[PDB]
């Protein structure tokens, strides 16, 4: 069955960002409870759109920068990879990687 | 078999005949009061060509029997709906089908 | 509890002499005076001579007739004769049996708003 | 049959997938079978929030009562904006009844989204049709078309005969409501769900009619009350927004029918004393002299060609030189205050020392411009001050006269109106002496606040002689932030100074019980300054207005400290700790109990700066702001004082449920018995019991000591019985059903509180077509019907009611000991009905539900259960228990609300309720109890997270390894803006 793909793929990578600068932002009370809970249902969207072919050039070069802005921006205050993570977020990071 | 229940008035001359497309945002609900459909929380009007015999035949009658911009209520009887088999895991088997139609546009 | 039981008044020429009775039936106090308070059409309500419950007469707005009012107090019915009807008097009728004697209110004002209104009869004049 | 346990939906979801390979035919099998009927999981649908609007006008019928009995008002769409959300714009026009008509915003009956109908207590109507008692009836209209911008909807109010009319677009509707309960008062009530832009028309200057108000109805502001102003208000807010920000709001001080009738004091049986006779002379001849005086000083100043004629009223000087029937007049004057003062308990005096010759007997002006100008008021305020007490006893006369007066002229029939109006007896001042505005009650006490002091000098002797759970409002903490280490501090600011209870809960804190009462709590109530722990012990001292308390808590320390102001208060032994020594336990919430219209702050301290006095307490010393760093605001938990079933629990130590098994000559029953009965602390009060499955009516209503089985299997009358054990006496017993909205937890219950309204559909013509009935709740009167006996009052027999239900037909008739009671209901297609009865103990054991069956007749456990809907044999599933009406639950404060903008147009263009953006919630329907929840109130109600979640692992299970058929058929039931929502909410 079809959902928006347009609506999911700019909708996954707004969440995520709002995800990871929660995270940096020294959240006490997280999205889902925990980190992992904040990250690991938004990362398993992002890995799945992303395998899919879904996203533009344009999303991958944000994801990039999201990841880590260290080298993936071209010639998120904090990457994702920087920050504490918890294994599930770890596994889901290491798909993405992948 | 079918009944329109007028909710809201549109204009009640131009009605749809055989030929065109039908521009329609349903509401489908059970028997029960169950919702089943709807198609603003899909944020896609239902786009179908009339008397293609892509809808069930009881949406397809209700649909030519109301006007632009005109809200009603399509009573779909299970005789006019799937009926003996029903919609596996939507609708049950032998159950009244009631509609909240909106004919928006055509074309 | 006080009801005004107001008998109709007669239809006749200007001039005419006519009895007006209402019987103020009720609680024996706030009754002495038993004047009526007449409501013209489309005017605010005239006071007709509230008399003391012993036949007291005062002044009042509409005094410009007779407006002999004799309330027989062996029964309390009010009996407003008028003998001179006028293009005022056309007018419905109204018996008040107010606790105030003249207008007289050395109380306080819920006491003076101890008033029982009756029925009411036109009482046109011809 | 069992409950919803999530093992069983764990075993479904291993039958779906098996290491890795789907089975086909068991994924179908499941999406056949357990989805199509949404009746065992939670189904979850995107609702919209619904906002009630009322004018503080009420309207009400009482014996006795001043209230006018027919009222009419007018609502004016100017805007509707027609599915803003992927949901239609709810928009209601109605009145309401303030007895009952709850509307808490999300969540509430159905699917929630509850307006002006929803409930047997509040009667609207849309453009469509008209709605009450959550069923939707349309009526014919000629337009027959859905409230749209540019209408006028006409509503009007009979209370003689009850009738709620409506008349749209200057045609009325051709149904009405009818016979409905007229306990409380009526409001006018406008509902909507954003998008919506309406203008109240009242009449007069408070919106001008557009329409006619039909002959005998008056004009709905004129019945505001002299005390207050007319303005438009929600109906019960529980918060609301203030300039410091968000100000948490108690109960509210509602007024009820009773109150506008007027109670006054016989005076007329007691008896004179020789004090009338030695005193009441000079009295009233000192009101006389008041009388001359206030007439000579100008404005009536007397003149002698006649006695009392305009403004010369005044006559025979200030002495009672009067005719026998004006001199009994002036006599009895102060005769009648006399007769109040014995009646409200002054005692009468006499001027024992030489009281009268100290009193000079003549006024200081002493101008006696006339012979009548003689005035010889004695000074008596000069030589004898008024005491307060002595003011408020001449409070209390005032009110007794006023009373008597208003009973007076309501026995002349005389109602209520704001405007004045002689001729249609309806004045402004004729509400009750409690709600009389204050410049008549100076104009009423005008007389007896002299005559009372002229009293005292004289040497008189004269001296002085709502619901229940709904009391209080408990704002608690989110129980996942239960703080178990670290020093915390959260204020609470006290806009309204009273009984608003401020401090520190555990998790597990009970609603009902108020707050520090029990253990449970510790909390400082600045209303007197005594701390609550296990009850009340003098500390610091009460607050005033604009007061805060820096509440701390120092878990390392083991100890609670209370401030006011930066100021720590002290205990009355010196210590600056209210709790020197507190367990942490399982943690503890900021918490707060608001009493009856008070208004205070809870300010955890999401923003520091905004946080006042925190560097005077709290900075320094090692305290975090409460909620500091929590991006968002702190979900907050109220207890909503909204009746709702709950199952009795095991540990109640009051009451116990027995699970009686079938045996033989038996059938399965549930026993209930009082556990202490007939003890110290033995809780005798009303109990409200229902078995927790409902039995549903057929859908379609068709015309329609052996057993016969063909019979037993082409029935449809499934029933029970109801065993009064013997010591309940009978007339303490309610055996019927109950329609899954009965909220009414009154301790004193009959059959005349039972909620009733008879929707009566008729034609053009004005004949009747349809005249169908609702109530919440259908039982035959237990407490009225029994068999009779002059001894053995306790009898042998049970007193056993069967409860004969035909689905089909409808047909609900009561039997009882054999015989067949004249009580039968007759209700309409698709209505739930719980098994129910109420009781009042008066036994150790009092009353049990008999699950069983007779000759030709199938069990309730086929009327509940599906699986064994031919089975004969009575059953008692685990599922069907009994469950008990608790009075206070707790419920989730939404995290935003529904603005809504009011304000006073114009006289033409009179009120303006205007709510646009819009708000949704995703709601949670419990399909066999018809009421929804928010589903973000599951984060503390773990026993239906558990479940939900594995019912979303079992769809994601039945949709697995490319099984796009079940895929859409969960697409209908779990669809798109859900789950979009669902990803975009960070609760």
């Amino acid at each position: 069955p079809a959902i928006p793909l347009e609506a999911l793929r700019d909708k996954a990578l707004r969440m995520l960002g709002e995800a990871v600068r929660d995270g940096g932002q020294h959240a006490r009370d997280p999205v889902g409870g925990s980190v992992e809970f904040q990250f690991v249902p938004v990362l398993k969207l992002v890995s799945t759109l992303l395998v899919m072919g879904i996203f533009g050039d344009e999303d991958v070069k944000q994801i990039l920068k999201m990841i880590e802005p260290e080298v993936f921006t071209e010639e998120l205050e904090e990457g994702l990879l920087q920050m504490k993570l918890p294994e599930s977020v770890k596994l889901q990071m290491c798909n993405l990687l992948e | 078999g079918v009944e329109i229940e007028t909710i809201s008035p549109g204009d009640g001359r131009t009605f749809p005949k055989k030929g065109q497309t039908c521009v329609v945002h349903y509401t489908g609900m059970l028997q029960n009061g169950k919702k089943f459909d709807s198609s603003r929380d899909r944020n896609k009007p239902f786009k179908f060509r009339i008397g293609k015999q892509e809808v069930i035949k009881g949406f397809e009658e209700g649909a030519a029997q109301m006007s632009l911009g005109q809200r009603a209520k399509l009573t779909c009887t299970p005789d006019v709906a799937y009926g003996a088999t029903g919609h596996p895991g939507v609708i049950p088997p032998n159950a009244t089908l009631i509609f909240d139609v909106e004919l928006l546009n055509l074309e | 509890q006080v009801q005004l039981q107001e008998s109709g008044g007669g239809l006749m020429q200007a001039g005419g002499s006519l009895r007006l009775s209402c019987t103020a039936s009720g609680s024996i106090f706030s009754i002495n005076s038993m004047g009526w308070y007449r409501q013209a059409p489309g005017k605010q309500r005239e006071l007709v001579a509230t008399i003391t419950s012993g036949n007291s007469i005062n002044y009042a707005d509409s005094v410009k007739g007779r407006f002999t009012i004799s309330r027989d107090n062996a029964k309390n019915t009010v009996y407003l004769q008028m003998n001179s009807l006028k293009p005022e008097d056309t007018a419905v009728y109204y018996c008040n049996a107010d606790r105030v004697p003249n207008g007289y209110n050395p109380w306080g004002t819920p006491n003076d708003e101890y008033d029982y209104w009756g029925q009411g009869t036109q009482v046109t004049v011809s | 049959k069992h409950g919803r346990n999530h093992k069983v939906l764990d075993v479904l979801c291993s039958l779906c997938v098996c290491n890795g390979v789907a089975v086909r035919s068991n994924q179908d099998l499941i999406t056949e079978n357990l989805l199509p009927g949404r009746e065992l999981l939670l189904q979850t649908n995107l609702i919209n929030y619904v906002t009630s609007i009322r004018p503080n006008i009420f309207v009400g019928r009482a014996e006795g009562s001043t209230q006018y009995g027919k009222w009419y008002f007018e609502v004016m769409v100017d805007e509707v904006v027609p599915f803003l959300t992927a949901q239609a714009t709810h928009l209601r026009v109605g009145w309401a009844l303030t007895e009952g008509y709850s509307p808490y915003p999300g969540g509430g009956e159905g699917w929630g989204g509850n307006g002006v109908g929803d409930d047997l207590y509040s009667y609207g109507f849309d453009g469509l049709h008209l709605w009450t008692g959550h069923v939707a009836r349309p009526v014919t209209s000629p337009g027959q078309h859905l409230l749209a911008p540019e209408d006028v909807v006409s509503c009007c109010l009979d209370l003689s005969v009850p009738s709620i009319s409506f008349r749209i677009n200057g045609c009325p509707v051709q149904g009405v409501f009818e016979a409905f309960n007229l306990d409380g008062l009526f409001f006018p009530v406008v509902s909507f769900s954003a998008g919506v832009k309406v203008r109240f028309l009242l009449g007069g200057r408070h919106g001008e009619f557009k329409f006619l108000p039909p002959p005998g109805y008056a004009p709905c502001h004129e019945a505001v009350l002299p005390r207050e102003r007319l303005r438009l208000e929600p109906i019960k807010e529980y918060r609301r927004e203030g300039p410091r920000g968000p100000h948490l709001v108690g109960p509210s001080r509602c007024l009820s029918h009773t109150d506008f009738v007027p109670c006054p004091v016989d005076t007329v049986q007691i008896v004179l004393p020789p004090h009338l006779e030695r005193i009441r002379e000079k009295l009233a001849e000192n009101i006389h002299e008041l009388w001359a005086l206030t007439r000579i000083e100008q404005g009536w100043t007397y003149g002698p060609v006649r006695d009392d004629n305009k403004r010369l009223h005044p006559c025979l000087v200030n002495f009672h030189s009067l005719p026998e029937p004006e001199r009994n007049y002036n006599l009895q004057m102060s005769g009648e205050t006399l007769k109040t003062l014995l009646a409200l308990g002054c005692h009468v005096g006499m001027a024992d020392e030489k009281a009268e010759d100290n009193l000079k007997k003549t006024k200081l002006p002493k101008t006696y411009m006339m012979s009548n100008g003689y005035k010889p008021a004695p000074l008596d305020l000069s030589h004898v001050r008024l005491t307060p007490a002595q003011t408020t006893l001449v409070d209390r006369l005032a009110e007794n006269g006023h009373n008597v007066w208003a009973r007076d002229r309501v026995a002349q029939g005389w109602s209520y109106s704001a405007v004045q109006d002689i001729p249609a007896r309806r004045n402004p001042r004729l509400v009750p002496y409690r709600l009389l505005d204050e410049a008549t009650k100076r104009s009423n006490r005008d007389s007896l606040c002299q005559a009372v002091r002229t009293l005292l000098g004289y040497g008189y002797n004269i001296e002085p002689p709502q619901s229940r759970w709904d009391r209080v409002r408990i704002f608690r903490a989110e129980k996942s932030y239960t703080v178990q280490s670290g020093r915390w501090y959260f204020e609470f600011e006290a806009v309204t100074t009273g009984e608003m209870r401020v401090g520190w809960a555990r998790p597990e804190l009970r609603p009902d019980v108020e707050l520090g009462a029990d253990e449970l709590a510790y909390v400082f109530n600045g209303h007197r300054g005594q701390r609550w722990h296990l009850g009340s012990e003098p500390f610091g001292r009460p607050w005033q207005s604009g007061d805060v308390v820096g509440c701390m808590i120092d878990l390392t320390e083991n100890t609670i400290i209370f401030t006011l102001n930066g100021e720590v208060l002290m205990s009355d032994s010196g210590s600056e700790t209210a709790f020197r020594e507190i367990e942490i336990g399982d943690g503890f919430l900021p918490v707060c109990s608001l009493g009856p219209g008070q208004v205070g702050h809870l300010n955890l301290g999401q923003d520091v700066s905004s946080l006042r006095f925190f560097a005077i307490c709290g900075l320094q010393e090692g305290f975090e702001p409460f909620a500091i760093n929590m991006q968002r605001p702190v979900t907050t938990w109220f207890s909503k004082s909204l009746p709702q079933f709950e199952p009795v629990p095991p540990e109640h130590p009051h009451y116990e449920v027995a699970r009686m098994d079938g045996t033989v000559d038996t059938p399965p029953c549930l026993r209930l018995a009082h556990r202490t009965w007939g003890s110290q602390n033995s809780l005798v009060e009303m109990l409200f019991l229902r078995l927790s499955l409902p039995v549903q009516f057929h859908q379609h209503f068709r015309c329609t000591n052996r057993d016969d089985p063909e019979i037993i299997l082409n029935t449809t009358t499934y029933y029970y019985s109801v065993r009064v054990f013997a010591g309940q006496e009978p007339s303490c017993v309610w055996v019927g059903w109950v329609t899954p909205d009965y909220h009414q937890h009154d301790m004193n219950f009959d059959l005349s509180k039972v909620r009733a309204v008879t929707v009566t559909m008729g034609d053009e013509q004005g004949n009747v077509h349809s005249s169908l009935k609702c109530s919440n709740c259908y039982m035959v009167w237990g407490g009225d019907f029994v068999s009779p006996g002059q001894q053995g009052r306790i009898s042998h027999t049970d007193l056993v009611i069967g409860c004969l239900v035909d689905l089909a037909t409808g047909l609900m008739t009561f039997t009882a000991n054999g015989k067949e009671s004249n009580t039968f209901f007759q209700v309409e297609p698709n209505t739930k009905l719980f098994p129910a009865v109420f009781v009042l103990p008066t036994h150790q054991n009092v009353i049990q539900f008999e699950l069983g069956k007779q000759k030709n007749i199938m069990p309730l456990s086929a009327a509940m259960f599906l699986s064994e809907r031919k089975n004969p044999a009575p059953q008692c599933p685990p599922r069907l228990e009994v469950q008990m009406l608790m009075p206070v639950s707790w419920s989730r404060m939404p995290n935003h609300f529904l603005q809504v903008e009011t304000r006073r147009a114009g006289e033409r263009l009179g009120w303006a309720v205007q709510c646009q953006d819009p708000l949704t919630m995703m709601a949670l329907h419990i399909p066999e109890e018809n009421r929804c929840m928010d589903i973000l109130e599951l984060s503390e109600r773990l026993d239906l997270q558990r479940f939900h979640s594995h019912t979303l692992r079992l769809y994601r299970a039945v949709c697995a390894l490319g099984n796009n058929r079940v895929a859409h058929a969960l697409c209908s039931h779990v669809d798109q803006a859900q789950l979009l929502h669902a990803l975009e909410d960070a609760h």
